[PDB]
C-alpha cells in the first residue's frame, strides 16, 4: 500500500490483538502478549465514522423519480420525461458508486498510514537503544521488563535512562 | 538475542469484500453495507393510512361511477391510489376523457375527496333523467355511470337545459361532464329532438364548449356513438355554469378536495395486505435504516436514496493480511 | 548539549475554518472562501440599461394597451421585465389570452418593440370603431384596450370586415388579435347585427378560425361575456389576413422585433431602484468575483454560478497548530 | 496526519516564522532565530494556485435555471420543468460540495508532506554528524555557525568536511 | 570508495503531457489517450444497411406522396433518416400537417413500412377522384400526391363518401387524411357542390372531425386554399372509418410498421457515400475503439461515449525526469 | 511528489532502465548496469491497469441525447429539452475531466510510492553493511560480487552473513 507497513515491511496482520486495529506484541523474560494501542486505533476510528457519515449525507440531495403518465400523442413529452429520470438515476449512481470507490481506497492506506506513522513515533522515541530488524520489530539492546515494555506503549520509555546500559550492549 | 517489540495490526476471519479504483476483490477486518436490497413482496399501509385500492377499475372508472366500481362510491382518505396497468372497469360507455393525464398528476397531491352532490338529479324537471345504456348495464338493464346524469327528451322536448353551482364547499372542486357523440340521427332525434345542438361551460376562467359529432365509428362495447368527458377544477366562491340544447352528460356531483399532501398512483396488479411500512414499492415495502436501496426507483413514503448499483460496501477496517 | 537546526511550520491566530472528508470544522492558516451569499436588496440597471418596470400590469394588459396601463404605450429598450405574481391589470374585458406562456416565454429573448400602427382605426369605413366597455373604463366613461379595435355594426349592418398587412417592417412582428363571446343573443344581436359569425386570421403558416360563443356565465369585472385572443409572429414580407362577419377584435397596431437579446422576466413586487449591476437576482442585486453564490437560482446578467451551499470554503495554508 | 509531520513528530506551529509556510529555527553560540524555507514554500503556493483554479473552471460548465411560466393545464410539464432544475441543482451541489472535501483533504497532507519531505532532506544531509531527536530537530556533534546554519537551510552543509570533527564528538 | 546498488526509475524520451489537480502539463513515461476526436467525414451504411436518403423531400413528401419525391414511392429497410435543414419538395399543396413532430419521433423506432393499398382509388365510384393541382404539376399538368385522393364532385353532385378499412395486416398502420380549405365559395361550389361540409374520421380511439374553413390567405405555391393534414396509427384489427360530405382528401394507402428499432432522423445537407460504420454522426462516421468522442452529440448505432473536452488523457506512467 | 523519491532525493531518472518502472543500478569491481525490479513493476502495472479500467466503466452509465423536433408554438418545451441534454453534458463532461485529473494526481503519487517502498525495502534489509548517501545509492562497507548484488535484488541479501566484514570496514 500506499505507506508501505500493512501488508509491506510489516508482513501480516495479529489474529491475536483482537481489543483494536494497530498496536504491540511484546517479549522479554517475564513472557509475551498482545495489546491494541488505544490513542491511534480511536483517532483512526473518529475519522472512519466522519468519512461514512460524509460519504451518505452529500448523497441525500439525490433525484427522485415521481409518477406521472402520457397520452399516445405525447410521446415526445414522455421521452423526455423518461430520459430525465433516468439521466439522474445514472448521475447518483455514478456519484455513489465513484465515492465508495475512491474512499474505499483512501480508508485503507489511512490505515497503512496510520501503522506507519505507530511505528515511526516508537522508532524516534527508542533511538539506538534497540535494533530495527526490518519487520516491525525493535530488538532490545538491554533487558526491558513489563513496566519498561508499559513505558514504550505510552510513550514514557526513558532513553536518557537506558542509554549507557545499551551502548556497552551494543558495542561489547 | 534480546527483548522486543513488534508494532502491528488487526486481522480476523473476515470475508467481506471491497472495491477500490486500484484494486477490486480486497479483503476487509470491518467494512459497511450501505445498499438495501430486500423488500417483503406485499403492498401495504402507509404509517397506518391505506392506500385507495382501484381493482378493476380505472380512475375514470371511479370518478365518473362506472356501476362495476360502487364499491368505490364512497372512499376514505388514502396514502396512494393502486391501479392496473389496463384496468377492465373505465368508460363503460366507450369515448375519451380529455386531459385525462392531468387529472391522475392531480391525483399526486390529493389524499380524500368529499363527494357533494352539486346538480341533484330530481331538479332536471324539464328533462328526462333516466337514461342509461346496455353498455353499462346492472341485473341485465340499461344502466349508467352513477355520477352523471344523461339528460334526453321529456314530452317529444328538450328545452335549453341550464344548470349551475357556486362553489361554496370550502375547497376547490373538481367537476366532470361530457357531450354525447351518436352514432346516426335517427339516434340523435330519438334522444333529443332538437339537431345542431350544444354543449357550454363556464366559470370564471374556462370557457369551453362542444357541438356533437353523428358518425358511423367501429363498435366498442357494443357502441359507434362515444362520451367525450372532460373536466375543470372549480375554485372556492367560483360558479359553473352548463348550458345545453342536448347531448349534455352533467355531473350530478362533485368532488371536493378534502385532503391534499404527497401520495401517487402506484401502477400494480397486485392487492393490498396486512401489513405496515414507512417506504412502500410497486415490488413491496421496504424497512430499512440504510441511506440506499435498489429496489425500484417508483417509491412512496419516507424512503431510502434509489440508485441501480447492485452493491455498495464501504471499507471501515484494513485489509485483512493472513 | 549542542547546537540545532529545526524543521517546522507556520502558525498564526486565524480560527478559519474548514472541513474534510475525515474531519470536520478544521482551523487552518489560511483560507479562501468561494461563496457569494451576499447582494443589494435593490432591483437594478443591467449595465446602464433600465429594466421594464410592468407595475400593476401584466404582459396581456401592456399589450392589448389595458387603459390602465398607458404610461407603457411607448417603451425603450430594456434589460430585463419586472412583473408582479398577480398584476391588478390585465384582460379589463374578461377573457382568456391562448398559448400566453409561449408570449412569455418569446420575451425572454427580445429587448425592445416598435410598435407600428398596422391596420390604422380609421380605414374601417364600413363598420363602428368606438366601441368600448364600462370594464375598461377611463374617467367614467366606457373605454377599450387601447391597441385594439371593437368592431360593431354601423348604420345597422356589418358587412364582411377584411383588413389586411403586409410585413415590411424589416423583423418578425407580433400580432394579437381577440374573438368576442357575448353573455345573450341580445348582445350579439345590437353589436352585430348577424349571427352565426366567424372571425378568420391567416398567414403563410397559419389558419385559424373561430365561432364566437354565446353562453351565460358567471361576471368578472361585471360582465358574463368575455374577449378571447390569439398571437402570432408574422415573418418578414410575409401578409396576414382578417376576415369576419361579427365577433372580430382587430389589432390596430402591431410589435416588431427591433431588438434580440438575453433577458426575461422576473417576477417581484418591488419597484426599481436608482443602482446599477453586472448580476440582477429577484432579491437584490449581485457585486462579487467569487465563482459560486446562493442568493438565488433566477438571475439575469454575467452572474456567478448557483449552489445550494451555506459555505464552500477552501484550505489553502496548513492546519493551525497551537 | 497521513505524513506524519504536522501536529505528529513535529508537534506544533511556529507563530515566529512569519514569512513562509514550512522553515528553520536554529541555536548556536551566536544566537537563535526562525526563517522560512523559500524553494519548498514557493512550490507549495504554485500547486495549491494551480488546485484553486482547477476547482473553479472545472465548475465553470453549471446549469443555469431559465425563467419559464405553464398554465393550470400543464401541471406535469411545469412538474417536469422543476424537477429537472432542482435535479441538476442538486447535481451541482453535489459536485461543488464534494470537491471542496475531498480537496480540502488533500491540501492539509499536500502540506504534510511537504513537512516530512523537507524534514528528509535536511536528515538525509547531515547523516550521523547530528542526533535526531525526534522531534523535528538535530543536535550538532559539532559546533555550527550561522553560516553553518546557512549552508543547511539552502543544501550545501559540507559533511565530507565535519566528518572527522563529528565522530570524536560522537564517541568521546 | 566502495560499491553501489541504487534504487531508480525509467525515464525515456516520451513528450506525452497530462493534467493533474495540483499541476498542468506533466511530461509522463507513458500515457493513454481515451478520447477519439477524428471521423471519416461522410455518410455510410449501418452495420450494411443503407440509410433512407431523403435528398430534396421532407418526411410530410414522402408518406403523403408530392410527385418530386416519386423514387421514394417504395422504399426498404433503413437504419437512419436523412432529411435536410429545409427540404423544398414538403406540401406542394400548401397547408399544414398536425401532431407532425409527434409523426418525426415515432419515425427513429421504425425501420420499415410496407405500403398497402387500404382503400383503392376505384371504389369511389359515386365521385371523381382524378382533381389535382397545378401545385402538384407533372409534365406541365395538374397532379397530386401520389397517396392520397383528392374526391370531387362527380356528375354535379357530392354524395355522402364513407371509406373504411380494417386493419388485418398484421402490425399497426400509418394512416393520413386531409381536409380541404379553399381560398372563396366559387371553388368550394365548383370542387364539392355542397356547403356547411365535414370530414369524419373514426376508429376505436379516435374521434376526429372538421368543418372545412372558407378564407383568403396569403398565396404559397400560388394558392390560398390550404390542406390540413392529420394522422393515427391504426392498432391490429381495429378499423377506421371516414365520412364526408365535402373536403376529404382521403388515403389510399397506409403504412404498415414492417420492422421497428433504435433508428432517427439525422439532420444533413449530405448524400450516402460507399462506406460503411457502426457509428454514425452527422459530420461523419466514427471508427474507434476508445470510450469517448468529442465528434457530435447525436449519434447513431454502437458509439462512444460523447463529452465536449478538448482532451482527456490518463497518465499511465511515472513523470518522466531528465 | 508525495513521497519524496521521483524528482526528490532520487533526482533523475535512467534512460538506460529500459525493460521496467522500476530497478537497480549497480556498481562493483566486476563493472556496472540496470536492472528492473520485476515484483514492483508488475504489481504496479496491475494496478495502473485496473485504475484505466475503472475510470472508463464508472462512465459507461452515460447520457445521450435522443434527436426530437418541436413545432413553433412549442418552443419552451423545445428549450426544456435543449437545457435538459445540454445539462447532461455538462456533467458528463465534468465527471470524465475531474476523474481524469483527480487520477492522473493519484498515478504520478502511487508511482512515487512504489519507488518510495522499493527504496525501504532495500534499506531495511542492508542496515549498517551500507552507508545512505542520500541519493537513491548505497555504498557498501564491504565488495559485493555479482551474485552478491542479485541477492540484494530479490531480497535474499544475507546481512548476518557480511556482519562481521563490514563492522571492521566500517570501524578501521
Ligand atoms: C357564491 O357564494 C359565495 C359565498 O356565499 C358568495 O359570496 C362571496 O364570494 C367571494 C368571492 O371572492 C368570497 O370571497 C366570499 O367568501 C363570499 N362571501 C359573501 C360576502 O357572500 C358569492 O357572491 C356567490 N356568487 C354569486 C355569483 O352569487
Ligand atoms: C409584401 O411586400 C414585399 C416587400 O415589398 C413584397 O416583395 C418581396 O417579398 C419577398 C418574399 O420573400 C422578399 O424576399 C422581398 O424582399 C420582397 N421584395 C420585392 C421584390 O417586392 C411582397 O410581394 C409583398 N407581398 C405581396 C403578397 O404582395
Ligand atoms: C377486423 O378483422 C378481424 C380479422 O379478420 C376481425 O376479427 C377479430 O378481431 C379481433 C379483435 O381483437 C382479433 O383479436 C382477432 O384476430 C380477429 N379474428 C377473428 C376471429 O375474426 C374483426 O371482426 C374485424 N372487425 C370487424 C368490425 O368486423
Ligand atoms: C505510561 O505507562 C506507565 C505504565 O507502566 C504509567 O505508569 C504511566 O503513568 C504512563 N504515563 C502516562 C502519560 O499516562
Ligand atoms: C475474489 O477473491 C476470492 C478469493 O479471495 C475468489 O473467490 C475470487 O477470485 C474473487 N471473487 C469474485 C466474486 O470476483
Ligand atoms: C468548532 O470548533 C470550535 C472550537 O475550536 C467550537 O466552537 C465548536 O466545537 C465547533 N464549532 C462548530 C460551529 O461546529
Ligand atoms: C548556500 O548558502 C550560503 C550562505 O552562507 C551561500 O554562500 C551559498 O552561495 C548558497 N549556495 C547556493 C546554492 O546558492
Ligand atoms: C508545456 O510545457 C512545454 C515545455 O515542457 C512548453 O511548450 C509549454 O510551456 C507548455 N505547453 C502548453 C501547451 O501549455
Ligand atoms: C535470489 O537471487 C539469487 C541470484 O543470485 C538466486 O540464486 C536465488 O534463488 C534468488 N532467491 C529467490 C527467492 O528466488
Amino acid at each position: 500500500g500506499l505507506f508501505g507497513a500493512i501488508a509491506g515491511f510489516i508482513e501480516g496482520g495479529w489474529q491475536g490483538m483482537v481489543d483494536g486495529w494497530y498496536g504491540y506484541h511484546h517479549s522479554n523474560d517475564q513472557g509475551s502478549g498482545y495489546a491494541a494501542d488505544k490513542e491511534s486505533t480511536q483517532k483512526a476510528f473518529d475519522g472512519i465514522t466522519n468519512k461514512v457519515n460524509s460519504v451518505i449525507e452529500k448523497m441525500n440531495t439525490q433525484f427522485e423519480a415521481v409518477g406521472k403518465e402520457f397520452s399516445n400523442l405525447e410521446r415526445r413529452l414522455e421521452n423526455l420525461n423518461k430520459k430525465m429520470e433516468d439521466g439522474f438515476l445514472d448521475v447518483w449512481t455514478y456519484n455513489a458508486e465513484l465515492l465508495v470507490l475512491m474512499e474505499n481506497e483512501r480508508t485503507l492506506d489511512f490505515h497503512d498510514s496510520n501503522v506507519k506513522n505507530l511505528y515511526d513515533k516508537v522508532r524516534m522515541q527508542l533511538r539506538d537503544n534497540v535494533k530495527e530488524l526490518g519487520n516491525g520489530c525493535f530488538e532490545f539492546y538491554h533487558k526491558c521488563d513489563d513496566e519498561c515494555m508499559n513505558s514504550v506503549k505510552n510513550g514514557t520509555y526513558d532513553y536518557p535512562k537506558y542509554e549507557e546500559e545499551s551502548k556497552l550492549n551494543r558495542n561489547e | 538475542p534480546g527483548d522486543q517489540i513488534c508494532i502491528g495490526y488487526h486481522a480476523n476471519n473476515s470475508t467481506e469484500k471491497v472495491d477500490t479504483i486500484l484494486e477490486r476483490n480486497v479483503t476487509v477486518t470491518h467494512a459497511k453495507d450501505i445498499l438495501e436490497k430486500t423488500h417483503n413482496g406485499k403492498l401495504c399501509k402507509l404509517n397506518g393510512i391505506p392506500p385507495l385500492e382501484l381493482g378493476d377499475c380505472s380512475i375514470a372508472g371511479w370518478l365518473l361511477g362506472n356501476p362495476e366500481c360502487d364499491r368505490l362510491l364512497s372512499v376514505p382518505e388514502w396514502s396512494y391510489i393502486m391501479e392496473k396497468e389496463n384496468p377492465r372497469d373505465g368508460l363503460c360507455y366507450p369515448g375519451s376523457f380529455n386531459d385525462y393525464e392531468e387529472l391522475k398528476h392531480l391525483l399526486s397531491s390529493v389524499k380524500h375527496f368529499e363527494k357533494v352532490k352539486i346538480l341533484p338529479k330530481d331538479r332536471w324537471t324539464q328533462h328526462t333523467t333516466t337514461g342509461g345504456s346496455r353498455a353499462c348495464a346492472v341485473s341485465g338493464n340499461p344502466s349508467f355511470f352513477r355520477n352523471m346524469v344523461w339528460l334526453t327528451e321529456k314530452g317529444s322536448n328538450y328545452p335549453v337545459a341550464k344548470g349551475s353551482y357556486n362553489n361554496t364547499s370550502g375547497e376547490q372542486m373538481l367537476i366532470i361532464w361530457g357531450v354525447h357523440h351518436p352514432n346516426d340521427e335517427t339516434e340523435q332525434r330519438t334522444l333529443y329532438q332538437n339537431v345542431g345542438t350544444y354543449v357550454s361551460v363556464g366559470t370564471s376562467t374556462l370557457n369551453k364548449r362542444s357541438t356533437p359529432e353523428i358518425a358511423t365509428r367501429p363498435k366498442v362495447n357494443g357502441l359507434g356513438s362515444r362520451m367525450e368527458f372532460s373536466w375543470t377544477l372549480l375554485d372556492m366562491w367560483d360558479t359553473i355554469n352548463f348550458e345545453s340544447t342536448g347531448n349534455l352528460i352533467a355531473p350530478e356531483y362533485g368532488f371536493k378536495i378534502s385532503k391534499r399532501g404527497s401520495s401517487g398512483i402506484m401502477k400494480t396488479e397486485g392487492t393490498l395486505e396486512n401489513c405496515e411500512t414507512k417506504c412502500q414499492t410497486p415490488l413491496g415495502a421496504i424497512n430499512t435504516t440504510l441511506p440506499f436501496h435498489n429496489v425500484h426507483p417508483l417509491t412512496i413514503g419516507e424512503c431510502p436514496k434509489y440508485v441501480k448499483s447492485e452493491k455498495l460496501v464501504l471499507a471501515t477496517g484494513l485489509r485483512n493480511v493472513p
